[PDB]
């Protein structure tokens, strides 16, 4: 399906999942959210835009916050992803996040992922990634990064809510900000603001991508 | 109080009479595209 790309970096894959080991040779994987999974990832200009001012309150403010990052640019690196998450799933559990990126440039990149409540940072995961040459480009992979305990707790609490509409009510004030940076130059390669609802679709998890624009 | 309190977050929806979280404008009331609320 649709993914996100700036001039310097393309995110081809993103997934968060729960993997259960039934026995040493049998694994069951449930995807909560996914980009570039059920169909090959792509990027094209047929994107619609969202006024970034409409979402500033849902993300960290001040120096290094969303407004500061957007103002510093480049504007073509900024996206809003809405996920309709698939929460229908059941020691031997592993909660993971995987992602993959491509660039024409050989860089050392840093990926900062901030989980936010009412626009306030609760936890941050920071990962450093080196390039691998592949089919005429450089690839970067975060493979099966353990989901932090806050998110495991959050998902447990969500599933313990008696009604699905309650889950949506909680999700309205839960956001994730992903900022991928060239470590040396500090250039913003990708900045993705994530917003969530629960999926009601028979096909499971879904996503919509929007460009973020000034007005 | 603390805005990042995970228990308070969920208590607000489970037991609305005791909700102690920031009040906000629901996404559905904001100037956002129609697609934003219609899954594909
Ligand atoms: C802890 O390490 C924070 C890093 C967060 C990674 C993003 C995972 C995306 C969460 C999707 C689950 C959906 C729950 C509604």
């Amino acid at each position: 399906g649709r993914s996100v790309a700036s001039s310097k970096l393309w995110m081809l894959e993103f997934s968060a999942f729960l993997e259960q080991q039934q026995d040493p040779d049998t694994y069951n994987k449930h995807l909560f959210v996914h980009i570039g999974q059920s169909s090959p990832s792509y990027s094209d200009p047929y994107l619609e835009a969202v006024d970034i001012r409409q979402i500033y309150d849902k993300f960290p403010e001040k120096k290094g916050g969303l407004k500061d990052l957007f103002e510093r640019g480049p504007s073509n690196a900024f996206f809003l992803v809405k996920f309709w998450a698939d929460l229908n799933t059941n020691g031997s559990s592993f909660y993971g996040v995987s992602s993959q990126y491509e660039s024409p440039e050989n860089m050392i990149i840093t990926c900062s992922t901030k989980v936010c409540s009412f626009g306030k940072q609760v936890v941050e995961k920071v990962e450093t990634e080196y390039a691998r040459y592949e089919n005429g480009h450089y690839s970067y992979r975060i493979h099966r990064s353990p989901l932090c305990e806050y998110m495991i707790n959050f998902i447990h609490k969500l599933k313990h809510l008696p009604e699905k509409y309650m889950m949506n009510s909680v999700l309205e004030n839960f956001t994730i900000l992903q900022v991928v940076t060239n470590r040396d130059t500090q250039e913003t390669l990708l900045c993705i603001a994530y917003v969530f609802e629960v999926s009601a679709s028979e096909h499971g998890a879904q996503h919509h991508i929007h460009r973020l624009v000034k007005e | 109080d603390s805005e990042t309190d995970l228990e308070a977050l969920f208590n607000a929806v489970m037991n609305p009479k005791t909700a102690n979280v920031p009040q906000t404008v629901p996404m559905r009331l904001r100037k956002l595209p129609d697609s934003f609320f219609k899954p594909p």
